[PDB]
């Protein structure tokens, strides 16, 4: 291409059409309650460090727009598929074997994930609920570091969505200013992919 | 156990804080907990400091007072209500 | 005669330096006015334009300095309550990155023959006008084909040091990233989702 | 004139190429409801130029669904505006 890659960046969509969705079995969470999520990430600090997570963010495209799929837990809850790198891991191939966990298929024929674009960060100061996309200035130690990536789709593929989530495809006009319903990581997402050059395929 | 300290600037560090801390000989530090802007996340500039052992207490009312941080001497008081509520009075003060 | 060197890894990570605010100062120069100060006159010459030159196409500068390890966005103040990025409107095929560079000098360049250098790599995000009054989203709406502006932000890496020329009726002020953030109220939703445009940048706090 | 109701991403130009095939090519200006909030399309439009449209534009099916042409007013507008929320 023409302009350079920091300047353009084209991104293949495919249509929804082209992808299927399946099912199987739940998959639950590693904490029961919120209080015991910050009692692990508080263990898991002073043993190992800074929590560090990768999510993914999947296009497609329907009636003009790109939609992101989010998995919804139950009316109100919705959630990137992602989560916790192990110490040392790279964070590509770590959100490579998170995809796979979350949304892979029973039958083992794999998905091919691509990713080549890092989208946003988001920190958290302490052991608490609050992230920002910024670490504030009086904190050297963050308690978790968020990073979310774009994930290129394959032309067509299956989903095998857990089946205590749906798996929705939410158009950007949905989520944009609408933190209430999808809190600020997922409600921005729409500001965060402006600056990509989709081809509606 | 716990203390309140402050004032001090939105940019005084947990690093500093825990320096300082360790400079009068506090090595229980349970945790810091700066008073925050939810919103976005600037320090107030006050904290709350959590620790093992009243020993640890008591060497923080006596040692920390005094001390500097960014140009500041700090005040530290016992964490109860009152004074939680003169610290958040002081910060609210400074915003403006 | 020189040596060859080794390519830079190629990566979509991005490294960026930044540098204190003290290191950067300003002079002033002779106000400037907009073409329209008023919201009437504001969409009357947009509709004018639309119908002649067809789609407005801005672009807008995000110049970042650092204070106490936070990035801090300089802004124009033009009034109490009144923020804009360096930029503005393209001439009719003007490219745009040299657009911006030219629009930049306008604006803060500097007046005493040194000439200003902006280093221009980056596209931060871009915002549509799909009618003529002041919405403005990050995506087309389904049902617009034919938007009235598309502005395109690009961060400008600013060097070491720099000497600016503000126009007199203008202040250049630096914003935190937390001053911004969630405040669309004080500073309209453009420039409040500046920090999470940002958050994807390896900045380096020299 | 209102036009409505169809999906929001019906597009103004397709709204366009409909009014063309009845015999209108005296169309100003097309505005859609929409949700200022996102951008959203609330799946009317105001057209402006009339009774070519209020007479052979109704019967007509966009997107699947039939189209209600009636005339520009605020009697209209409330009953556009009601069909638009009870959706």
């Amino acid at each position: 291409q023409t302009k350079p890659l920091t300047l353009e960046r084209t991104i293949n969509l495919y249509p929804l059409t082209n992808y299927t969705f399946g099912t199987k079995e739940p998959l639950y969470e590693k904490d029961s309650s919120v209080a015991a999520r910050f009692q692990r990430m508080r263990e898991e600090f002073d043993k190992i460090g800074m929590r560090r997570t990768v999510e993914g963010v999947l296009i497609v495209h329907e009636h003009r727009l790109p939609h992101v799929l989010l998995l919804q837990l139950g009316t109100t809850f919705f959630k990137l598929p992602g989560g916790e790198l192990n110490p040392g891991e790279d964070e590509v191939e770590g959100l490579k074997r998170l995809m796979t966990e979350i949304l892979g298929r029973q039958d083992g024929v794999l998905q091919d994930w691509v990713i080549d674009d890092c989208i946003g960060n988001w920190w958290r100061p302490n052991f608490e609920p609050p992230q920002y996309p910024y670490i504030p200035a009086h904190i050297t130690k963050p308690k978790e570091h968020k990073k979310l990536f774009l994930v290129q789709l394959q032309e067509k593929a299956l989903f095998a969505v857990p089946k205590n989530y749906k798996l929705v495809a939410a158009p950007l006009f949905e989520l944009y200013d609408n933190a209430p319903g999808y809190g600020p990581i997922i409600s921005s997402l729409p500001q965060l992919l402006s600056r990509f050059n989709f081809i509606y395929n | 156990a716990a203390v309140y300290v402050g004032s001090f600037s939105w940019w005084t560090t947990d690093q500093q804080l825990i320096q300082v801390i360790r400079s009068i000989g506090v090595y229980d530090v349970v945790e810091l907990k700066f008073a925050e802007n939810r919103a976005n996340g600037q320090s107030k500039g006050y904290a709350e400091v959590v620790v093992a052992s009243e020993n640890s207490v008591h060497k923080l009312l006596e040692l920390l007072p005094g001390k500097v941080l960014n140009g500041e001497k700090v005040d530290v008081r016992p964490a109860t209500r009152q004074n939680l509520s003169q610290f958040e009075a002081q910060a609210r003060k400074r915003e403006c």
